C-alpha cells in the first residue's frame, strides 16, 4: 500500500496491523524475508523495517489505469530528455 | 686488479647482509677473502 | 535456456530480402519462409546462411499452411555438400510480427533441429530496432492450473559478420557510412538511440495497458507481475546518500576531465609553437 | 539493402544508456592518470632534447623510441571520451529512471 | 626533499667544505622534524644510530627533537625558541626562520590534537606552558589558515577536533596548482600571439 | 608490418612441465658454486635495486667451467627449477644451421625473447660450439660460427643495465674459449666447478645415498 | 690513447676479428692500412704469457 | 652463533640475525652438537621479533628440527602461538610455564621487553577491532591492564598512526574510525600537473628563445 | 554578524539571550556541486585555449 | 534437525534442546543415539560446539536481515548474556567471519559496511540494467499477448 518513498514500516505499525506483540514483529519479518515474499532489512535500533520489494500481486483495472498513468509520466520524461539531448548536441550528432 | 676486486667483494659482502652502505668490516672481510683465501 | 544469443550475418539478411522481393514480384503475398543454417559456439548461435523453401498459407485460416519439407531436406543436402559445418539451426520468416501458426511451423522444423530458432526478419527498414527478432520454443508451465502449452521465448539477437562478409558490407556501405564522426559523438548518438528505444518500448507498454484498460485485451496477470517489478526497480535519485555519492563521483570524473583538458591545451600550445617556428624558418630561408 | 546492412554493428538501445562499472571506471582513470604522470615527466625531456636536435633527426631519432606527446594525446583523448560519456549517461539516467 | 637527501647522506657525509658534520646533523634533524611523519621520524631520526651518536654531543638539538617526539610540549616550545634564534643567524635558514618555526608550532598543536576528541583551552595552555589567550590566538590563526582540523568553543573554551577527508585537501591543492599552471599557459599563449 | 617481439622465435622458453626435477638439496656440496651463481644470477634478478644502491655492477653473464661431471648442468637445472624468472635452455651446437644466417637470427631471437620476458635466464650449454678462438675464413662452417659468435657478443653488448636478463654459459674446455667472450659486460663471472674435495665428496655421498 | 686523442688499437692476434682487419690476413702489417686511416694511432698488444 | 647474538643485541634488523642463527644451527646440527638446540631457540626468537610467528611452527616441523623437539622448542612454539593469537595473557602464561627456558636465557630475556610491547600493541588492536566506539574501561578489563596505561598506549598508537581513532577523555571512550584510503587518482593528477608545469616552462624557454 | 549571516558570508546563528554566535557545522565540500562548477569553469577555459 | 540448519531463519538454542537433545544425547530404545553427543568428555565438547554452531548460524541470519541490532536484543536472540554474545561476536569479527561494528557505548551492532560511492552507484546501475531487461521482456510478452488475442 505504501509508496516506494515511504516503505519504512515502524514496528508499531506492523504490530498493530498484524495483531501481534512488538517483540514478535521482527520474527514475522524474518519469515517474510526467508520465504521470499518481501525484500529489505530490519533496523531494530530504530524499530523500523526498510522494505524495498514486494511480491507482485493481481491488480484491478483501476490499478492498471493508474500504472498506465505512471507510464504516461515516464514517457513524457523520456521524450523530454531525448529532445533535450538531441537539441543540445545537434551539431555533433551523427 | 686485486685492489679493485677487493672493492667489489666488499660491496658483495655489504649485499650479503642486505645493507646499502659498505662498511669497514666489509672491506676487511673482502681483503681476507681476496688475499688469504685466494 | 539452450540459446543465449543469436548472431545473424549480413548474408542472411540479404538472402532474406532477396527471397522476399523475388517472391513478392508475383504481387500477391504476405510473408516468405526459409531455413537458417549456422554453427554452434558455446551457447551462442551463429546463423550464417539461409535458403528459401516453398511455403504458402491461407489468409483467413491459420491451420491451413503448406511447407515443402522434402525441398528443405534436398537443399539441406546440397548446402551441406558445399559447407559441412553449417547445419540447420532454425528458420525465418519476413512477417512483421509473429503468427498463430508459427508454433506449428517450429514443431515441423524441430525434427531437423531439436532446438530450432525462429528468426523473424522484418524486411521493412525499421528506424530503431534490429531487423531480426529471435525466438525459441519453450514449454510454458503456468501456475494458474492451465495446461502446459508451447510458447516463443525471446532471445537477444545481434548482427555480426565474418571478416570477408564485413569487408563486403563495408564495400557496399562505403559511401553511405560516415566514419568521420569521432568516438565521443558515436557514444552520444548511442545514448540518443537508447533514449529513443526506451521511449518506444515504454510507449508499447503504455499502448498495451491502454488496450487492457478499455477491455480490448484481457488482463494477462503475468505482464502486470513484470510491470510491478519494473516500477519497483525505479530508483530514488532524491536520496541524500545517492545524491552525495553522485556528486562525489561526478567531481572525481571532472578532475580527470580537467587534467586531460589541461594537458590537451599545453600540447596544443606546443603544436602552435612548432607551427610558428616552421613558418618563420620557411620565410627566413626564402 | 543498404539500410538492412546498416544494422551491422548497430549497438542495442540498452547499452546506449548502460553505465560502465564505477569500480573499473575509477581503476581505469587512476591507471591512465598514473601513466600520464610518467608521460609528462618524459615529455619535458623530449621538449628539451628536440630544442637542441638537428632537423635530420626529427623523425629518424623518433624511430624505435616512444613519443611522449603522442601517448599523452592518446591518453587524454581516451580519458576525455570515457569520463564525458560516463557523466552524460549517468545524468541522463538520473532523469529517465526516477521514482517520482 | 632536503630531509630526504640529508637522511640519505647522514651515514655517508664527507662534504666538510660545506659544513661540519655536527652542523649537518643539526640541519638534518631540523628539516626532519618539519618534513617527516611521526613513524618516519621514529624510524629514521629517533632510532637512527648515526644521528643519536652525533646528538650525544648536541644536548640542545636532542632535547628539541625528543621533546616533540615525547610530547613534552613546553620543553618543545622552549627548544623551538632557541632553534628559531639559531635559524635567524643561519644564512641558509634566514629567509625561512619565520616560516619553519610557525610550521613547527602547527605540528605541535596538531600532534596534541591528533589523539584527542576535544581538549580544554586550559589543558593546551598548561601543556605548552603558555597563557590561555596565547593558545586561543594561535589556534584561531592556524584554524583560519586551514592548517589545524579543529574548532574552538570559546564559550566553554573547548577545542573540538575535526576529521576532514583527504579528498577536500587534494581538491583544494588541485584547484590551486591547476590555476597556477593555467596562468602559465595563458601567459605563454599571450607571449606567443605577439 | 611490425611483429610482436615475443613472436618469431624458433627457441621457446621453458614451460612448467619442462622444468627439471633437480632441487638445490638434490645437489650435494657445492655451496661456493651455489652462492656464486645465486649472487650473480638469481639475486640480481630480484634485488637489482639493491645492487644499484650499493654500487655493484651486476654481471651480465656467468661462465661455469670445470672438469666434466662436476655439477654444471645440474646446477643449471636446479636454477631453472627454483627460479621465478623465465628460463631459456639452449645448446651451443643448436645454433649452427645449414641455412646461412639462421644461426645469428636464432641467437638474436633468443636474446629478444629473453628481453621481452624479463626477468629471464639464458643458459647455453656446451658454449664451445660457437665460442672457439680459431676461425678459418675459407670454410663455411667457421664463417657461420664466427657470425654466430659476433652476434652473441653484440647481443650481450646491447644489453644495458636496465634489461633484467642474465646469461649462463657452461663448458668443460674453457681453455679453448675465445677471450672476447670473457670481456667485461659479456661474462664477468667465471665460476669454476672443480673436482670435489674430501668434504665435498662426503657431502655428495650423503646426499646421493 | 684517450687523452691525446690517439686511436687505440688492441692487437690480440685473435682470428675472430680478422675479418675486420682484412680478408687477406697473411701478414699482421695488413692492420697498418686501418691504423694509417686513424692516425694518430696507438697499436697495443698485451702478452698474456 | 656469536654473530647472530651480537646482531640481535644491537637491535638491528632481525632478518640478518635469523640468517646467522640459521647457518649456526645448520653447522651445529651437521656435527651433532649439544648447542644446536640453543641456536635453534634464537632461530625461532627472530621469527617472533620479525612479526611472523606463523613460520616458527613450520621451522619446528622440519626434519632437522624434529631431532630437537623438546622443552625449548615447545617454549618458543608456545610463545609463537601467543604472538599469533595476539594474546598478552597467553604471553604471560608462556613466560610462567616456561620461565626456565625463556626468562633465564639471557638472549631471550633481553628481548622479552620488546616482545611484550609488540604483543601489547597487537592485543590492543585485536581488542579494539570489533568496536567503533568503546569504553576505555572495557578495553582495560579485556586486556587486564590499568585504565591509565591503556589510555596512554592508545594515545601513543594513535599518534603513531597504528590505527585510526580518537580518545574522548570526558567520557573515557575510544572512537575508532573507518578511514577511507587516499585517492591515488588525485595524487597522480597533482604530480602530473607539476610535471606539465615543468613542460610549460620548457615551452617557455623554447618560445622566448626562438621568437 | 546578523548582516553577515543574512548575506551568506558565514553560515551561523545568533543566540541573543545567551549572547553568542554558533557557527554551522562545515558541510562536505567535495560531496556538493561546487567542485563540479569550479572544474567546469577551468575545463571550459582549457578547451577555449 | 538438518532442515533447521538449512532454513534461513533464526533458531533458538532452548527450543533446539527441548525438541532434540533427548533424541541426540540420550536417544531412544527404538532409535539408538550416536556417540556424537554422548555423556563422555568428547560428547560434552561436541555439544558445546553444537551450541556454538547454533549461535553462529543465528548471527549469520541476523547479519543477512538486520542492518542494526541492539546488543540486548542480540543477546536475547542468542540465548546468551550480553557479555557472552559480545565476546562471541568479537571472536567472529576478528576472524573475519562476519562484519559487525559494536558501538558499545550505545549498545548497537552495525552489520552494514560503509557504502563506497562505487558500491552505491553500482547498485544504482544494476537496478537500471535489470529495469531495462525487464522492460524488454515485458515488451516481448506484450507482443505474444497481441499475437494470441488479435
Ligand atoms: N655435487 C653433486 N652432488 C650430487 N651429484 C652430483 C654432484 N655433482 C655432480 N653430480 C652428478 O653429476 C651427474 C651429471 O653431471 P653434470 O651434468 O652435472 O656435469 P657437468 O659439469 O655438466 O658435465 P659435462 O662437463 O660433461 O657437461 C648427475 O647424475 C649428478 O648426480
Ligand atoms: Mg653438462
Amino acid at each position: 500500500t505504501r509508496p516506494a518513498n515511504h516503505r519504512q514500516l515502524t514496528f508499531e505499525e506492523i504490530a498493530k496491523s498484524a495483531k501481534i506483540t512488538v517483540n514478535e514483529v521482527e520474527l514475522l519479518v524474518m519469515k517474510a524475508l526467508s520465504v521470499g515474499l518481501v525484500k529489505g532489512s530490519i533496523d531494530e535500533v530504530d524499530k523500523r523495517v526498510h522494505m524495498t520489494w514486494v511480491q507482485p500481486r493481481v491488480l484491478d483495472l483501476q490499478q492498471i489505469k493508474g500504472m498506465k498513468d505512471r507510464l504516461e509520466f515516464w514517457c513524457t520524461d523520456v521524450k523530454s530528455m531525448e529532445m533535450l539531448v538531441e537539441h543540445q548536441a545537434h551539431d555533433i550528432l551523427t | 686488479a686485486e685492489v679493485k676486486g677487493v672493492c667489489t667483494e666488499a660491496g658483495m659482502y655489504a649485499l650479503r647482509e642486505r645493507r646499502v652502505h659498505v662498511t669497514q668490516e666489509d672491506f676487511e672481510m673482502a681483503v681476507a677473502k681476496v688475499m688469504q683465501k685466494d | 535456456l539452450a540459446v543465449q544469443k543469436v548472431v545473424v550475418h549480413p548474408l542472411v539478411l540479404l538472402s532474406v530480402v532477396d527471397h522476399f522481393n523475388r517472391i513478392g514480384k508475383v504481387g500477391n503475398q504476405k510473408r516468405v519462409v526459409g531455413v537458417l543454417l549456422g554453427s554452434w559456439q558455446k551457447k551462442v548461435l551463429d546463423v550464417s546462411n539461409s535458403f528459401a523453401v516453398p511455403f504458402d498459407e491461407d489468409d483467413k485460416d491459420d491451420s491451413v499452411w503448406f511447407l515443402d519439407h522434402d525441398y528443405l531436406e534436398n537443399m539441406y543436402g546440397m548446402f551441406k555438400k558445399v559447407n559441412a559445418r553449417e547445419r540447420i539451426v532454425g528458420w525465418y520468416h519476413t512477417g512483421p510480427k509473429l503468427h498463430k501458426n508459427d508454433i506449428a511451423i517450429n514443431e515441423l522444423m524441430k525434427r531437423y533441429c531439436p532446438n530450432s530458432v525462429l528468426v523473424i526478419i522484418d524486411v521493412k527498414p525499421k528506424d530503431l530496432g534490429l531487423p531480426t527478432e529471435a525466438y525459441i520454443s519453450v514449454e510454458e508451465v503456468h501456475d494458474d492450473g492451465t495446461p502446459t502449452s508451447k510458447t516463443f521465448e525471446h532471445v537477444t539477437s545481434e548482427i555480426g559478420a565474418e571478416e570477408a562478409e564485413e569487408v563486403g558490407v563495408e564495400h557496399l556501405l562505403r559511401d553511405i557510412k560516415d566514419t568521420t564522426v569521432g568516438t565521443l559523438s558515436q557514444r552520444i548518438t548511442n545514448q540518443v538511440h537508447g533514449l529513443k528505444g526506451l521511449n518506444s518500448k515504454l510507449l508499447d507498454i503504455r499502448s498495451y495497458l491502454e488496450k487492457v484498460a478499455t477491455g480490448k485485451l484481457p488482463i494477462n496477470h503475468q505482464i502486470i507481475y513484470q510491470l510491478q517489478d519494473v516500477f519497483n526497480l525505479l530508483p530514488d535519485v532524491s536520496l541524500q546518500e545517492f545524491v552525495k555519492a553522485f556528486y562525489l563521483k561526478t567531481n572525481d570524473q571532472m578532475v580527470v576531465v580537467y587534467l586531460a583538458s589541461l594537458i590537451r591545451s599545453v600540447v596544443a600550445l606546443h603544436n602552435l609553437i612548432n607551427n610558428k617556428i616552421a613558418n618563420r624558418d620557411a620565410e627566413k630561408k626564402e | 539493402e543498404q539500410k538492412m546492412l546498416l544494422n551491422l554493428h548497430k549497438k542495442s538501445w540498452m547499452e546506449g544508456l548502460t553505465l560502465q562499472d564505477y569500480s573499473e571506471h575509477c581503476k581505469h582513470n587512476e591507471s591512465v592518470v598514473k601513466e600520464m604522470l610518467e608521460l609528462a615527466k618524459n615529455y619535458n625531456k623530449a621538449v628539451e632534447e628536440e630544442d637542441k636536435m638537428t632537423p635530420e633527426q626529427l623523425a629518424i631519432k623518433n624511430v624505435g623510441k616512444q613519443d611522449p606527446k603522442r601517448h599523452l594525446e592518446e591518453h587524454v583523448d581516451v580519458l576525455m571520451t570515457s569520463n564525458i560519456v560516463q557523466c552524460l549517461a549517468a545524468m541522463l539516467d538520473t532523469v529517465v529512471f526516477k521514482l517520482i | 626533499q632536503a630531509a630526504e637527501l640529508f637522511l640519505d647522506t647522514v651515514s655517508t657525509f664527507t662534504s666538510y667544505e660545506l659544513m661540519d658534520y655536527k652542523t649537518f646533523v643539526t640541519y638534518t634533524v631540523y628539516v626532519s622534524m618539519i618534513a617527516l611523519e611521526r613513524p618516519d621520524l621514529r624510524e629514521k631520526v629517533i632510532k637512527g644510530a648515526e644521528i643519536l651518536e652525533v646528538l650525544h654531543s648536541l644536548p640542545a638539538v636532542r632535547q628539541y627533537l625528543f621533546s616533540l617526539y615525547e610530547c613534552r610540549y613546553s620543553v618543545f616550545f622552549q627548544s623551538l625558541a632557541v632553534v628559531e634564534q639559531e635559524m635567524k643567524k643561519d644564512w641558509l635558514f634566514a629567509p625561512h626562520y619565520r616560516y619553519y618555526v610557525r610550521e613547527m608550532r602547527i605540528h605541535a598543536y596538531s600532534q596534541l590534537l591528533e589523539s584527542y576528541r576535544s581538549l580544554t583551552l586550559g589543558y593546551m595552555a598548561e601543556a605548552f606552558g603558555v597563557g590561555v589567550e596565547f593558545i586561543d590566538q594561535e589556534l584561531s590563526r592556524f584554524i583560519a589558515a586551514g592548517r589545524l582540523h579543529c574548532k574552538i568553543d570559546k564559550v566553554n573554551e573547548i577545542v573540538e577536533t575535526n576529521r576532514p577527508d583527504s579528498k577536500n585537501w587534494q581538491y583544494q591543492e588541485t584547484i590551486k596548482k591547476g590555476d597556477l599552471l593555467l596562468n602559465r599557459v595563458q601567459k605563454l599563449s599571450r607571449v606567443i600571439n605577439m | 608490418d611490425v611483429l610482436p617481439p615475443e613472436a618469431d622465435s624458433s627457441i621457446m622458453m621453458l614451460t612448467s612441465d619442462q622444468k627439471p626435477d633437480v632441487m638445490y638439496a638434490d645437489i650435494g656440496g657445492m655451496d661456493i658454486q651455489k652462492q656464486e651463481v645465486r649472487e650473480a644470477v638469481e639475486l640480481p634478478l630480484t634485488h637489482f635495486e639493491l645492487y644499484k644502491q650499493i654500487g655493484i655492477d651486476p654481471p651480465r653473464g656467468v661462465l661455469m667451467y670445470g672438469p666434466p661431471g662436476c655439477g654444471k648442468t645440474m646446477l643449471a637445472k636446479a636454477v631453472a627449477h627454483h627460479t621465478t624468472a623465465a628460463f631459456i635452455r639452449v645448446v651451443g651446437s643448436e645454433f649452427v644451421q645449414k641455412y646461412l644466417g639462421e644461426g645469428p637470427r636464432m641467437v638474436r631471437d633468443v636474446f629478444r625473447l629473453a628481453k621481452e620476458n624479463a626477468p629471464a635466464i639464458i643458459f647455453i650449454d656446451e658454449i664451445d660450439a660457437i665460442a672457439t678462438k680459431r676461425f678459418d675464413a675459407q670454410t663455411g662452417a667457421d664463417r657461420e660460427v664466427q657470425r654466430i659468435l659476433l652476434e652473441l657478443l653484440n647481443q650481450m653488448d646491447g644489453f644495458d643495465q636496465n634489461v633484467n636478463v642474465k646469461v649462463i654459459m657452461a663448458t668443460n674446455r674453457a681453455d679453448t674459449l675465445d677471450p672476447a667472450l670473457l670481456r667485461p659486460g659479456r661474462l664477468d663471472r667465471k665460476i669454476e666447478f672443480p673436482l670435489p674435495d674430501r668434504r665435498q665428496k662426503r657431502l655428495i655421498f650423503s646426499t646421493i645415498t | 690513447a684517450h687523452h691525446t686523442d690517439c686511436t687505440f688499437i688492441r692487437v690480440s692476434g685473435s682470428e675472430l676479428v680478422q675479418k675486420f682487419i682484412g680478408e687477406g690476413a697473411r701478414m699482421v702489417r695488413e692492420l697498418f692500412v686501418m691504423a694509417r686511416e686513424h692516425a694518430p694511432s696507438i697499436i697495443f698488444m698485451d702478452e698474456i704469457d | 652463533m656469536q654473530s647472530g647474538i651480537i646482531h640481535a643485541a644491537e637491535e638491528k634488523d632481525w632478518k640478518t640475525a635469523y640468517s646467522y642463527f640459521y647457518e649456526a644451527f645448520e653447522g651445529y646440527d651437521s656435527i651433532d652438537s649439544p648447542k644446536a638446540i640453543t641456536s635453534l631457540k634464537y632461530m625461532l626468537l627472530c621469527k617472533i621479533m620479525l612479526n611472523t610467528p606463523e613460520d616458527v611452527q613450520a621451522l619446528v616441523s622440519g626434519k632437522l628440527a624434529l631431532r630437537y623437539a623438546g622443552r625449548q622448542t615447545e617454549a618458543l612454539k608456545c610463545v609463537a602461538q601467543a604472538s599469533k593469537n595476539r594474546s598478552l595473557a597467553d604471553f604471560e602464561k608462556a613466560l610462567t610455564d616456561y620461565r626456565a627456558e625463556l626468562r633465564d636465557d639471557p638472549i631471550i630475556s633481553t628481548h622479552l621487553a620488546k616482545l611484550y610491547d609488540n604483543l601489547l600493541e597487537q592485543n590492543l588492536i585485536r581488542v579494539i577491532e570489533p568496536f567503533s566506539r568503546v569504553q576505555i574501561e572495557h578495553i582495560s578489563s579485556l586486556i587486564k591492564l590499568s585504565k591509565a596505561d591503556v589510555e596512554r598506549k592508545l594515545s601513543q598508537m594513535i599518534l603513531d598512526k597504528k590505527f585510526h581513532g580518537i580518545l574522548d577523555q570526558g567520557e573515557g571512550v575510544l572512537i575508532i574510525f573507518d578511514e577511507p584510503p587516499v585517492d591515488k587518482t588525485y595524487e597522480a593528477a597533482l604530480e602530473t600537473i607539476q610535471n606539465m608545469s615543468k613542460v610549460v616552462d620548457s615551452l617557455y624557454n623554447k618560445a622566448k628563445k626562438l621568437t | 554578524v546578523a548582516k553577515a549571516i543574512r548575506d551568506g558570508v558565514i553560515e551561523a546563528s545568533i543566540n541573543h539571550e545567551k549572547g553568542y554566535v554558533q557557527s554551522k557545522e562545515m558541510i562536505d565540500i567535495y560531496s556538493t556541486r561546487e567542485p563540479q562548477l569550479a572544474f567546469h569553469q577551468r575545463i571550459s577555459f582549457c578547451l577555449d585555449i | 534437525l538438518l532442515k533447521l540448519f538449512t532454513t534461513m531463519e533464526l533458531m533458538r538454542w532452548s527450543t533446539l534442546v527441548e525438541d532434540y537433545g533427548m533424541e541426540l544425547r540420550k536417544g531412544s530404545l527404538e532409535s539408538p543415539a550416536t556417540d556424537v553427543f554422548g555423556s563422555t568428555e568428547e560428547g560434552e565438547k561436541r555439544w558445546k560446539d553444537l551450541k556454538n554452531r547454533v549461535v553462529e548460524h543465528n548471527i549469520r541470519i541476523m547479519a543477512k536481515y538486520y542492518t542494526r541490532i541492539t546488543m540486548k536484543r542480540m543477546a536475547q536472540l542468542l540465548d546468551l548474556s550480553v557479555d557472552e554474545s559480545e565476546a562471541f561476536l568479537s571472536n567472529l569479527v576478528v576472524n573475519k567471519t562476519i562484519f559487525a561494528k559494536v558501538d558499545r557505548l550505545a549498545g548497537i551492532i552495525n552489520f552494514q559496511r560503509p557504502k563506497d560511492p562505487n558500491n552505491l552507484l553500482n547498485d544504482w546501475s544494476q537496478k537500471l540494467n535489470s529495469l531495462m531487461s525487464l522492460v524488454n521482456k515485458t515488451t516481448h510478452l506484450i507482443a505474444k499477448e497481441e499475437m494470441i488475442h488479435n
